[PDB]
């Protein structure tokens, strides 16, 4: 019941802004100081800064002081983030985190993943089937930026999937594939239909994977 | 303050014991927290104040230290471990994490199953193809993956993505994937994919004619 | 009568300094005089003394630094109920 | 990982603070910038310190309001809290400097009144009257007062304000409810101790830094635990009165949990088995008694024992007890227009007990009514005479040194009293246990929702030590048969 909910993923091009919602729920909002800290996809954890719950006064880590700005709204229990002069090394997961005294930071966001790129496009779905223990899945091609979500059946099936980490092409467009092993002998009538969802350019493609 | 964290990454056996240590640049008291990230989730609290550990935190997890010099400690490592972790100091106004400790579980040998996937006949009508060769369930990380059109094996033209190790049975799987112009594509009959591991007596070859799919 | 007290565990003794308790219906006004009169009567047998604090709201009296010699005289001040010697108190 | 100490105070039955209460801390500086209590703490520009950084002498007192209101390890997270400053920085104070403190308290409250105020004096030296007596005042105020027992190993009797009756005075159990043993030391016990708290082992704002903590152990600790609970239950009901409040403290401890086998013998019965809680859920009218204890009289031939109620207290009866045996029994006299229990001593005897059932019947008047020795195939009698007046207890003294239903029967050569207090909403029934010559105890125990108010060995009896209540139990110790009997009221 208790939990920290951000904003969706979002793209922003060289320059620009971006403000990152995170939404406190279950617990007093009140009680505890709200820190930010961000994760670049090869680094490790980077603090930001924090704000206070008393009088919304922060503190800033000195590599962002100039152009990070937090603030907090009382009414909705949420602390927003903007971040100014997007430069290349600002791609990073963002993540909002409560601090307590005692328990040091124990709820998290689930993470806020932001892109700064001048290229948004939506992803074709083609299927992975076989044509002769079996094993099929889904190729998920050209989309732009992260994330994208894939379940199997509306997250129906999920013992024995692997999606992969998406590989950036040629073309300056990601390309993800997933896959699941599945039975030899379970086949006749039981087909498997990969969702993929990509917030970005709101795109829910659907295909379907038989024989 | 600066901390310190090490090793880098660390390689143990189920059932070992494993200590991660860090130290701060001055003497933060006992300000100290470790985190467990899993890959693609959000960092888990596992110890605070030093030596505490957290509500639904596994008991062979705990945490020591005072002053400079902290260590964290599996006592028995288990595969559900595989994740970064990273301590925090929390002492001054700022906060800093240390540099972070990858953990790999060193595993018995699994040979990886392979499966080669054709191009889908919509793929094609886009205009281009892309063959996926597929390595299932494998230990150690290392393979050797070789694409071969008409017996001419390739070069510069497939992107790999592995897999984080698993968390139940320790193995990784990889996807390699060969993207070719439709033009390309049909100009040439058989497809094959040739894997390469410890766990196979000799390579593998797994492979399918053009059409046939 | 006016009575003395002091502390039974006798490390914990700090000699020289007295709490100097009144007769319950004893109003501030009083209090004062009664310091001026035993730091009078003192000055006249040539002992220094010094009133530190007046006491009022909980119990009438006041603290005064002077030396046992006093004891007996400060006893017979009109009003004195009785006189603690000042005792160390610790954390626990 | 909740503390245990937090858990420990915890009933069972909660929900997943102190607002309206103002809590006084007499102790060292505290770090009032600290992130446990960020907001709660307000330094009250006073001092009083004898003669001896910056962290160490916060130490102590940092520690103390954490547990109090502290919003990760604290107890009464909206208590709001003020720290006098009366020890120094090797947790040395004076007794003239906490006198001079607890007046500025008065005079605070005087001149800004807020609500129900709590002080916390988690400090002690030896006895002291003067000390005492302030605290007693102060307490007739209005004002609650919790005090550390003392970590001397030793009976609290013998140190203020832990020796204080109107303070609620707080010794200190560990997680296995034993009482707490720091080296050769640790908590004070005995009749001046009124209950038991976590006091070992318990994490609290450190001053090192401002998002630090740590473990310290003491009755210090113990006490900050209850001036918590306390601070909870006078936010719940701010017209709780200081009385009143003990009696809850008492009613709602976990009974029977701490080892006693720690304690010297002689101080066993003398010292309460109860650790600290906060009370269930629903509350809302009930009976509240406690049993009070005298000192051990003398071994002389006319015992000198004597058992005090608080002044808002009706002493509703009245027994005795000794090692021995060697007993002239007891009896219940005005005293100050005022009921007191008090024991006689027998001439083989090394001292006898008196022992006081004291409890809030605000209704009143409690008289006592007694008759004289009379004879053999009689007995003796005595009923309450007075209009709708209820009999909640019978002693009996004699003077002989040798041995030989609305009523209370006593010994054809003994004196028999008989308490009577005017409740005429309040029933009563005895209850009783009956066994065999040889045992040595012989116990019994007002059912649910009764209070035991008198507590007697069966007149006729053979070798009986005394008796005395231990909540709602009676006890009867020995050395035909031996049997309990036990009064019980209700509303």
């Amino acid at each position: 019941q208790v939990q920290l909910v951000q904003s969706g993923a979002e793209v922003k091009k060289p320059g620009a802004s971006v403000k990152v919602s995170c939404k406190a729920s279950g617990y007093t909002f009140t009680s505890y100081y709200m820190h930010w800290v961000r994760q670049a996809p090869g680094q490790g954890l980077e603090w930001m800064g924090e704000i206070s719950p008393f009088g919304g006064r922060t503190n800033y880590n000195e590599k962002f002081k100039s152009r990070v700005t937090m603030t907090r709204d009382t009414s909705t229990s949420t602390v927003y983030m903007e971040l100014s002069s997007l430069r290349s090394e600002d791609t990073a997961v963002y993540y909002c985190a409560r601090e307590r005294p005692l328990y040091a930071s124990d709820l998290w966001g689930q993470g806020t993943t932001v892109t700064v790129s001048s290229a948004t496009k939506g992803p074709s779905v083609f299927p992975l089937a076989p044509s002769s223990t079996a094993a099929l899945g889904c190729l998920v091609k050209d989309y732009f930026p992260e994330p994208v979500t894939v379940s199997w059946n509306s997250g129906a099936l999920t013992s024995g999937v692997h999606t992969f980490p998406a590989v950036l092409q040629s073309s300056g467009l990601y390309s993800l594939s997933s896959v699941v092993t599945v039975p030899s002998s379970n086949f006749g009538t039981q087909t498997y239909t990969c969702n993929v969802d990509h917030k970005p350019s709101n795109t829910k493609v659907d295909k379907t994977v038989e024989r | 303050i600066q901390m310190t964290q090490s090793p880098s990454s660390l390689s143990a056996s189920v059932g070992d014991r494993v200590t991660i240590t860090c130290r701060a640049s001055q003497g933060i008291s006992s300000a100290l927290a470790w985190y467990q990230q899993k890959p693609g989730k959000a960092p888990k609290l596992l110890i605070y104040s030093a030596s505490y550990r957290y509500t639904g935190v596994p008991s062979r997890f705990s945490g020591s230290g005072s002053g400079t010099d902290f260590t964290f400690t599996i006592s028995s490592l288990q595969p559900e471990d595989i994740a970064t972790y990273y301590c925090q100091q929390r002492y001054s106004l700022w906060r800093t994490f240390g540099q972070g400790t990858k953990l790999e579980i060193k595993r018995t040998v699994a040979a990886p199953s392979v499966f080669i996937f054709p191009p889908s006949d919509e793929q094609l009508k886009s205009g281009t193809a892309s063959v996926v060769c597929l390595l299932n369930n494998f230990y150690p990380r290392e393979a050797k993956v070789q694409w071969k059109v008409d017996n001419a094996l390739q070069s510069g033209n497939s992107q790999e993505s592995v897999t984080e190790q698993d968390s139940k049975d320790s193995t990784y799987s990889l996807s390699s994937t060969l993207t070719l112009s439709k033009a390309d594509y049909e100009k040439h009959k058989v497809y094959a994919c040739e894997v390469t591991h410890q766990g196979l007596s000799s390579p593998v070859t797994k492979s399918f004619n053009r059409g046939e799919s | 009568t006016a009575t003395f007290h002091r502390c039974a565990k006798d490390p914990w003794r700090l000699p020289g300094t007295y709490v100097v308790v009144l007769k319950e219906e004893t109003h501030l006004s009083q209090s004062e005089r009664t310091a001026r009169r035993l730091q009078a009567q003192a000055a006249r047998r040539g002992y220094l003394t010094k009133i530190l604090h007046v006491f009022h709201g909980l119990l009438p009296g006041f603290l005064v630094k002077m030396s046992g010699d006093l004891l007996e005289l400060a006893l017979k001040l009109p009003h004195v109920d009785y006189i603690e010697e000042d005792s160390s108190v610790f954390a626990q | 990982s909740i503390p245990w100490n937090l858990e420990r105070i915890t009933p069972p039955r909660y929900r997943a603070g102190g607002s309206l209460v103002e809590v006084y801390l007499l102790d060292t500086s505290i770090q009032s910038d600290h992130r446990e209590i960020e907001g709660r703490v307000m330094v009250t520009d006073f001092e009083n310190v004898p003669e001896e950084q910056a962290s160490k002498c916060d130490s102590h007192g940092t520690h103390l309001a954490g547990v109090v209101s502290g919003r990760d390890a604290g107890v009464a997270k909206g208590a709001s809290m003020r720290s006098l400053r009366v020890l120094n920085c090797q947790g040395k104070g004076t007794v003239s400097g906490t006198l001079i403190g607890l007046e500025f308290i008065r005079k605070s409250q005087l001149v800004q009144p807020v609500g129900p105020l709590v002080v916390l004096l988690p400090l002690a030296g030896g006895y002291s009257r003067v000390l005492n007596a302030a605290c007693q005042r102060l307490a007739r105020a209005g004002v609650v007062l919790v005090t550390a027992a003392g970590n001397f190993r030793d009976d609290a009797c013998l140190y203020s304000p832990a020796s204080a009756p109107e303070v609620i005075t707080v010794g200190a159990t560990n997680a296995q409810d034993q009482p707490v043993t720091l080296g050769t030391l640790g908590t004070n016990f005995g009749r001046c101790v009124d209950l038991f708290a976590p006091g070992e082992d318990i994490i609290g704002a450190s001053s090192d830094c401002s998002t630090c903590f740590v473990s310290q152990s003491g009755t210090s600790q113990a006490a900050a635990h209850v001036a918590g609970i306390a601070a909870m239950m006078l936010s719940a009901e701010p017209e709780l009165t200081l009385a009143e409040l003990r009696q809850r403290l008492i009613h709602f401890s976990a009974k029977d949990v701490i080892n006693e086998a720690w304690f010297p013998e002689d101080q066993r019965v003398l010292t309460p088995n109860l650790v600290a809680a906060l009370p269930p859920s629903t509350h809302g009218w009930q009976l509240f008694c406690r049993t009070v204890w005298s000192a051990h009289s003398g071994p002389t031939r006319m015992a000198t024992a004597i058992a005090r109620c608080a002044p808002d207290e009706e002493l509703l009866s009245c027994s005795s007890f000794s090692r021995s045996g060697k007993r002239r029994g007891e009896r219940m006299e005005a005293q100050g227009g005022k009921l007191v229990c008090r024991a006689h001593n027998a001439f083989g005897g090394e001292g006898v007990y008196a022992i006081a059932r004291c409890c809030l019947l605000p209704q009143a008047n409690c008289s006592v009514h007694t008759a004289p020795p009379a004879e053999a195939s009689m007995g003796t009698r005595v009923h309450c005479h007075q209009q709708g007046h209820v009999l909640t207890g019978c002693s009996s003294h004699w003077e002989v040194e040798d041995l030989g239903p609305n009523q209370c029967v006593g010994h054809r050569e003994a004196s028999i009293h008989a308490s009577c207090c005017h409740a005429p909403g309040l029933e009563c029934k005895v209850k009783e246990h009956g066994i065999p010559a040889p045992q040595e105890q012989v116990t019994v125990a007002c059912e649910e929702g009764w209070t035991l108010t008198g507590c007697s060995a069966l007149p006729g009896t053979s070798h009986v030590l005394g008796a005395y209540a231990v909540d709602n139990t009676c006890v009867v110790r020995s050395r035909e048969a031996v049997t309990a009997v036990a009064i019980c009221c209700r509303s």
